[PDB]
């Protein structure tokens, strides 16, 4: 489920007017077109980071696994976080942000390599030529990894009891046989066959991993969205080297080239275009940014349903009865194991 | 009302010159003039004003007395003490109420504050007064605004500034405008209780783009910073020969407008100063470019096609016209960019008993095509009939231009040359007077390259040009690498500096300081620029070494960095959140706490079951 | 806002140019207008559509929180839905969920069966719990602890399959009587 | 007259609408009237 | 309950520039403003 978008914070000064006085003049002649898009754009990236707030930030107090890793039989290696790895994550963890390629990190601070591109310049540096910048998001890609952690060291030491209130420390086996109970079998069953319902457990955890390893894309949805956000981006730039009907499409050129009196009907059809253009991509982003609040929504409710407690809601939390889910931190989403 | 005007004001906490008195220097005027006074009852009478203050140039005089004013615009000779000797060219007398107003409570400790500004914005010369009794004595800061008292449109030029002075038997405050943007707080009453600059202070800034005067908690993104370029490169190709428009202009028989010669400008440095040198101009109306903005843009190739017509057929040439010339002799395409000379010439297409050496073509089977050459000899033909001759019915194609020394000037030899530029992407080959400056990489420079203008930064590249690649672009054609003409070597571009700044503040009733985030870029950069005075901003926020954190957001100047972890309060990017903490006061910028570090205590029989309940009430909205 | 038109008050450039020359401003203004009354409009549809979705949701919490007790953990508040008291705000609805919140706990001991005579017996509805000597079954949510009986217990087993299970007596209120 | 919908060409100013006294406290110098929005709202009478 | 709307795949080239070859000249310098209206159509139909 994708649960955030990029934050842009788009200026229209240098997007339309690149360091130009008299098409800064004329954009004034429009009141305040564009004081409504970085409004818009301020309240879309505020947004995605209440959105991230909503789906991970659950839990108040962050819990850790004990010591020692024996859960009755259960094999949690592939989910906890690994020491070993200097980022802290999950073997599962790890997958979901190598098989996904952000176009712009918007942590780089890359200014001072466009003179060093050496080669063609790329679509970043293309973009900051014409003032069209992405900012990061509030929470890394580090502590967001803390809390899935904190979620999952709850719902296998304390079951669902950590999201109503204190966590209460329950055994894995004695859990289990409560999510049992919950589905209509008694409790006897699962101490009758736990070892054979511990080697399908991990069974069934090993193949997720390879399921993901060999498919071309299941993460196809978060790519879908980075893709989504990038080619808006790029049809946005690509704009900038429209006519519009004008005798050039270069302000440094067409102001250089006429003087003021004349100059201001090809920066007027310039300005009507390019204006047109940003507003465009603000509205497909406000729309875009819905669509991702409702999914994002729906991830914070899937959470605080499947993994803080058990769901009687058929084919909510994946299909058959469900038991428990896990959560794991994917780029600009989030992703459950039912 | 919280009003935000944007006009010329005095900014907050500048310079301010204080004089004295005991010879009365001249002050320079530029964009108005802020004069304050505090005295007993009168030693300042009026002002002067005008350019060099002789009599050459006409100049102002604002004097007041005891019961009007005596403004006025002449062209006085000098006093150097009945204030002026000449009166010679001098009107616009004016007379009214005086503008001095002097009151005292039996006593003379009300020293009462005499505020005046003037401007000469599109002449209309502006005067603005309010006479505050204070306690003049220290200059105070309490609000005050200011009052019109005449507006009247003295239309002159205005540089330099005086005072007058009074006889007897600490004043002077003299401060300059400049173009600002002001947010008013007016009074219920229409007062003005408040106002707040929007380029002084971040805090400034930002309580100027939430139009309000109060900020509440919280981070707000105010504008975009940029680094101002430092020097203009301005590199044009390794030419010196002077274009042939001499050889264009020094000619003897400029053809018919029926073969309209077409000679080629190439490989060349083109200063239009010899254009305007050979020729006392009739008609120079250029579509394309402004004919002063000529010398400083380089053309692949110019055309100069020359052809001697008459009057009107001068009107007659120009992109979309019609009649016999613009038709069938010579037609300029619509999108024509460029420029076209015409300048009158009876003496070179005049003598007695008469010439007729010209001709032009009324009689075509169609329209000429933009710039299309139609020299042919065909008889029109009339009716049905195949007629291979002169006469009724059958008529030669072209007709004379016989040019004599008498006509009128509708009927005159005018030798119109016009010149066709391609200002488009290619190798120039045509280029301006203006000298090759030196090339400065690794520095915010504006760059003229081979007439590619643009801003940005220069470097040593790796590319692999092939030897006919002449510019550079990306996938989103934004010119990336230029190739320098007098180097042949390969250029990247950069960006300024682009980004935005946000500035974060508590509110405003718990405190004044704020800090200040510059996104996504390296906090060496905005340092070398504040340090170089090249950053956009003109709020230069404090730098004590404390102050400077590099985040994966930007970085922060103002707030310090402490190791503590506390939640998070004010949102700033990548997991790092700022608060107003004590210390006694200060603005700290921290790592967000995700919550207290808690271990739970699971084992194979261990099991917590609570002996107790609590029931709250939680609320949603 | 002007527009790049001469007056940006249609009553001045109507009265100042006559009307074959004041069509190409009143076009201009018209077409800014129209331009700035098709973002309002279209802003307008968004948030609508936000406020939809926020509404259904309210709804939804209404029809699920108030009218009757929702299992859903985390919908109805924090904590173990109980109830929720509806308020009427300035365009909007205001929830009071009543919650019900676990409070203080002691580490006993647990087992997942009791084998009493070759038979693993587990509990109806609750956690077998150890005060540290005499095992007692208990609820899961709250502590009460009850005697070790035939009712509070179903038996299934043959204890040697249950991992962890502990020994201790059960009880059956027949032998007795 | 006031109190009743009227077109008025206050010095130029030219529109529509309905007008009456006020307790302004329009200065000297102030000749028009506008709102946060900028729109003109109060006309000082030319001949009175 | 609605599930789906109707599938449109409006075409910039023909809606606005009717077999004519000059006015497809002329919207062609308006950039790449048609290809995004045919990708947000394709996107709802295959949404729906
Ligand atoms: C839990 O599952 C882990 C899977 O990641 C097991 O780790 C394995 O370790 C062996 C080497 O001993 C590797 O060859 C294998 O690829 C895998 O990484 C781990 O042993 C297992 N532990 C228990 C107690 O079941
Ligand atoms: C706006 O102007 C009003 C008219 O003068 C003021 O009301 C007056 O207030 C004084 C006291 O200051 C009274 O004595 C008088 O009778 C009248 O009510 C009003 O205060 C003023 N508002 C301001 C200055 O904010
Ligand atoms: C247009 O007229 C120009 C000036 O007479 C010509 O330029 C010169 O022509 C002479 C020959 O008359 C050359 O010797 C000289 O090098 C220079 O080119 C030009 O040729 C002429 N063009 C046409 C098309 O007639
Ligand atoms: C469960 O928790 C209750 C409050 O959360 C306890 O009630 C308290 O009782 C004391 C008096 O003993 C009051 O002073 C206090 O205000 C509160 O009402 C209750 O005793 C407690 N029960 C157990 C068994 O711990
Ligand atoms: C186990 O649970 C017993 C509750 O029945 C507690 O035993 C009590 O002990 C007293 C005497 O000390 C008896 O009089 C009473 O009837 C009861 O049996 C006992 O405290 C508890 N064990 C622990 C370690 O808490
Ligand atoms: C619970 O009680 C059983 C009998 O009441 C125990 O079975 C015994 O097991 C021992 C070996 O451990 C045998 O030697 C003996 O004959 C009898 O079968 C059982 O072990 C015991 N379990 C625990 C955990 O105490
Ligand atoms: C005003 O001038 C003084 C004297 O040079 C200087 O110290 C002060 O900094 C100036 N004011 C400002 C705002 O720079
Ligand atoms: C002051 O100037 C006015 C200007 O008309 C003049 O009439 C008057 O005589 C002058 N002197 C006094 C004392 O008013
Ligand atoms: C006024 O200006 C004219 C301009 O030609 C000049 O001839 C004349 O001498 C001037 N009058 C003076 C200086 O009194
Ligand atoms: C005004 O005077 C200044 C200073 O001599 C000069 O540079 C400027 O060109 C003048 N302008 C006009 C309009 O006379
Ligand atoms: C033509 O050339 C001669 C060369 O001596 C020069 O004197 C004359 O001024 C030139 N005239 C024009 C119109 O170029
Ligand atoms: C530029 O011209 C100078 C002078 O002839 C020459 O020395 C230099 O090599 C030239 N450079 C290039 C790149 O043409
Ligand atoms: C940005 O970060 C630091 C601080 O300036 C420095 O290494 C350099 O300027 C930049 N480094 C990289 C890797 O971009
Ligand atoms: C305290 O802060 C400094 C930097 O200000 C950091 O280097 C150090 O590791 C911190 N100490 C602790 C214990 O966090
Ligand atoms: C739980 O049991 C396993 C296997 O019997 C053992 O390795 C582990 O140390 C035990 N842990 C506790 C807390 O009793
Ligand atoms: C149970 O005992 C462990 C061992 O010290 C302790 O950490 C934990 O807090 C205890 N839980 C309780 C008393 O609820
Ligand atoms: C308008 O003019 C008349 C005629 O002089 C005069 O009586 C009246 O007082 C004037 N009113 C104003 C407001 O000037």
């Amino acid at each position: 489920l994708p649960v955030s978008m990029t934050k842009t914070s788009v200026d229209c000064t240098m997007y339309i007017c690149g360091d130009s006085t008299e098409c800064s003049n004329l954009l004034l002649q429009y009141g305040s077109f564009c004081t409504q898009l970085k409004r818009a754009l301020t309240g879309i990236a505020v947004e995605q980071d209440k959105n991230t707030q909503e789906v991970f930030a659950q839990v108040k107090q962050i819990y850790k696994t004990p010591p020692i890793k024996y859960f009755g039989g259960f094999n949690f290696s592939q989910i906890l976080p690994d020491p070993s790895k200097p980022s802290k994550r999950s073997p599962i963890e790890d997958l979901l942000f190598n098989k996904v390629t952000l176009a712009d990190a918007g942590f780089i601070k890359q200014y001072g390599d466009c003179l060093g591109d050496i080669a063609a310049r790329d679509l970043i540096c293309a973009q900051k030529f014409n003032g069209l910048t992405v900012l990061p998001p509030l929470l890394t890609d580090e502590m967001i990894a803390q809390y899935t952690s904190a979620l999952l060291a709850g719902t296998i030491t304390s079951g669902w009891t950590f999201g109503a209130g204190p966590a209460l420390q329950i055994p894995f086996p004695m859990q289990m046989a409560y999510r049992f109970n919950g589905i209509g079998v008694t409790q006897n069953v699962l101490y009758e066959n736990q070892k054979l319902i511990a080697n399908q457990f991990n069974s069934a955890i090993g193949k997720i991993q390879d399921s993901l390893f060999s498919t071309p894309s299941a993460l196809g949805k978060l790519q879908d969205v980075v893709n989504h956000n990038a080619q808006a981006l790029n049809t946005l730039v690509k704009q900038l080297s429209s006519k519009f009907g004008a005798i050039s499409s270069v302000l440094n050129d067409i102001l250089s080239r006429l003087d003021p009196p004349e100059a201001e009907v090809q920066i007027d059809r310039l300005i009507t275009g390019r204006l047109q253009s940003l507003q465009t991509y603000v509205t497909q982003q406000l729309i875009r940014a819905a669509e991702i609040r409702a999914s994002a929504n729906l991830a914070a409710t899937k959470m605080s349903e499947c993994v803080l407690g058990q769901s009687k809601r058929v084919d909510f939390c994946g299909k058959g009865y469900h038991l428990m889910s896990f959560p794991q931190s994917a780029p600009h989403g989030v992703v459950f194991l039912h | 009302v919280l009003h935000l005007t944007q006009d010329l004001f005095l900014p907050f906490f500048s310079n301010v010159t204080w004089f004295h008195a005991i010879d009365n220097p001249v002050l320079p005027f530029n964009d108005g003039v802020y004069f304050a006074s505090t005295e007993k009852s009168n030693i300042i009478r009026g002002w002067i004003f005008g350019t060099t203050l002789d009599s050459k140039t006409q100049s102002l005089l604002i004097v007041n007395n005891a019961t009007n004013v005596f403004i006025k615009v002449c062209e006085f000779q000098f006093c150097n003490d009945g204030v002026y000797s000449s009166a010679n060219n001098c009107t616009f007398e004016y007379v009214s109420q005086p503008f001095l107003m002097d009151l005292e409570g039996k006593q003379g400790n009300f020293k009462n504050l005499r505020e005046f500004v003037f401007k000469n914005i599109d002449g209309y010369f502006k005067i603005y007064s309010k006479h505050t009794p204070i306690i003049g004595r220290d200059f105070p800061q309490g609000f005050s605004a200011l009052e019109p008292l005449v507006d009247l449109p003295i239309g002159i030029n205005i540089t330099r500034f005086q005072t007058l002075l009074a006889l007897n038997r600490a004043d002077y405050y003299v401060g300059y405008l400049q173009p600002r943007t002001f947010l008013l707080k007016y009074n219920e009453n229409g007062t003005i209780t408040d106002a707040v600059d929007c380029a002084l202070d971040p805090l400034s800034e930002t309580k100027c783009t939430l139009k309000s005067f109060t900020v509440e908690k919280g981070i707000y993104q105010t504008s975009n910073f940029r680094v101002q370029p430092t020097e203009s490169i301005v590199r044009f190709p390794n030419v010196t020969n002077l274009c042939p428009f001499h050889e264009v202009f020094n000619a003897t028989r400029f053809a018919s407008v029926y073969a309209w010669n077409r000679t080629r400008i190439s490989n060349c440095v083109a200063d239009y100063s010899v254009l305007y040198n050979f020729a006392p101009f009739f008609a120079f109306k250029c579509y394309g470019v402004s004919p002063t903005k000529l010398n400083d843009l380089c053309f692949t190739n110019v055309y100069a096609d020359s052809f001697v017509i008459k009057g009107n057929e001068v009107s007659q040439i120009a992109p979309g016209q019609t009649g016999n010339i613009a038709d069938y002799n010579y037609k300029l395409p619509d999108d024509f960019t460029g420029c076209v000379i015409a300048w009158n010439s009876n003496k070179l297409d005049s003598k007695h008993s008469g010439n007729y050496d010209y001709w032009y073509r009324l009689f075509r089977k169609s329209k000429l095509k933009p710039f299309e050459r139609d020299i042919s000899t065909e008889i029109y033909q009339a009716g049905n009939k195949p007629c291979k001759g002169k006469g009724p019915n059958c008529y030669f194609p072209l007709q004379s231009y016989g040019f004599r020394p008498t006509y009128g000037v509708g009927h005159q030899p005018y030798r119109v040359v016009v010149l066709s530029f391609e200002l488009l992407h290619a190798p120039a080959t045509v280029c301006g007077p203006k000298k090759s400056t030196n090339l400065v990489k690794n520095k915010c420079v504006n760059f003229n390259f081979n007439g590619l203008t643009g801003t940005g930064v220069l470097t040593k590249s790796n590319k692999k040009f092939l030897p006919f690649q002449q510019f550079g672009r990306d996938i989103v054609d934004t010119t990336d690498a230029v190739r320098d003409p007098q180097t042949l070597e390969i250029l990247d571009i950069t960006p300024c500096s682009f980004g935005g700044v946000s500035v974060i503040t508590p509110g405003t009733n718990t405190s004044n300081q704020v800090a200040v985030l510059y996104q996504g870029v390296n906090c060496t950069e905005v340092s070398v620029a504040i340090h170089a005075d090249q950053l956009t901003p003109t709020w230069r926020v404090y730098s004590t070494g404390s102050n400077v954190f590099q985040t994966r957001a930007g970085c922060l100047i103002g707030a310090e960095y402490v190791n503590n972890s506390y939640e998070c309060d004010i949102p700033i990017g990548a997991g790092i959140c700022a608060s107003y903490q004590t210390q006694s006061q200060s603005i700290i910028a921290y790592t967000m706490s995700l919550g207290a570090e808690n271990s739970v205590a699971y084992s194979n029989n261990s099991i917590a079951i609570p002996t107790n309940f609590t029931i709250s009430v939680t609320t949603e909205i | 806002s002007k527009f790049g038109a001469i007056s940006s008050v249609l009553n001045d450039i109507l009265s100042r140019l006559d009307p074959p020359e004041a069509e190409v401003q009143i076009d201009r203004l018209i077409t800014g207008r129209l331009q700035s009354l098709q973002t309002y409009v279209t802003q307008q549809l968004i948030r609508a559509a936000e406020i939809r979705a926020s509404a259904n949701l309210a709804a939804t919490k209404m029809s699920e929180c108030v009218l009757g007790q929702s299992k859903r953990v985390d919908f109805c508040g924090k904590g173990y839905h109980l109830m929720s008291f509806p308020q009427s705000a300035p365009h909007g609805v205001v929830f009071l969920h009543v919650t019900y919140v676990p409070a203080q706990e002691k580490n006993f001991t647990t087992a997942p069966a009791i084998c009493h005579d070759g038979k693993a017996h587990f509990p109806r509805e609750g956690v077998f719990v150890s005060n540290g000597t005499h095992w007692f079954v208990t609820q899961r949510n709250f502590y009460e602890p009850q005697i070790i009986t035939t009712d509070n217990t179903f038996v299934s087993g043959n204890c040697d399959v249950v991992i962890g299970i502990v020994n201790n007596t059960v009880y059956d209120p027949l032998q007795l009587e």
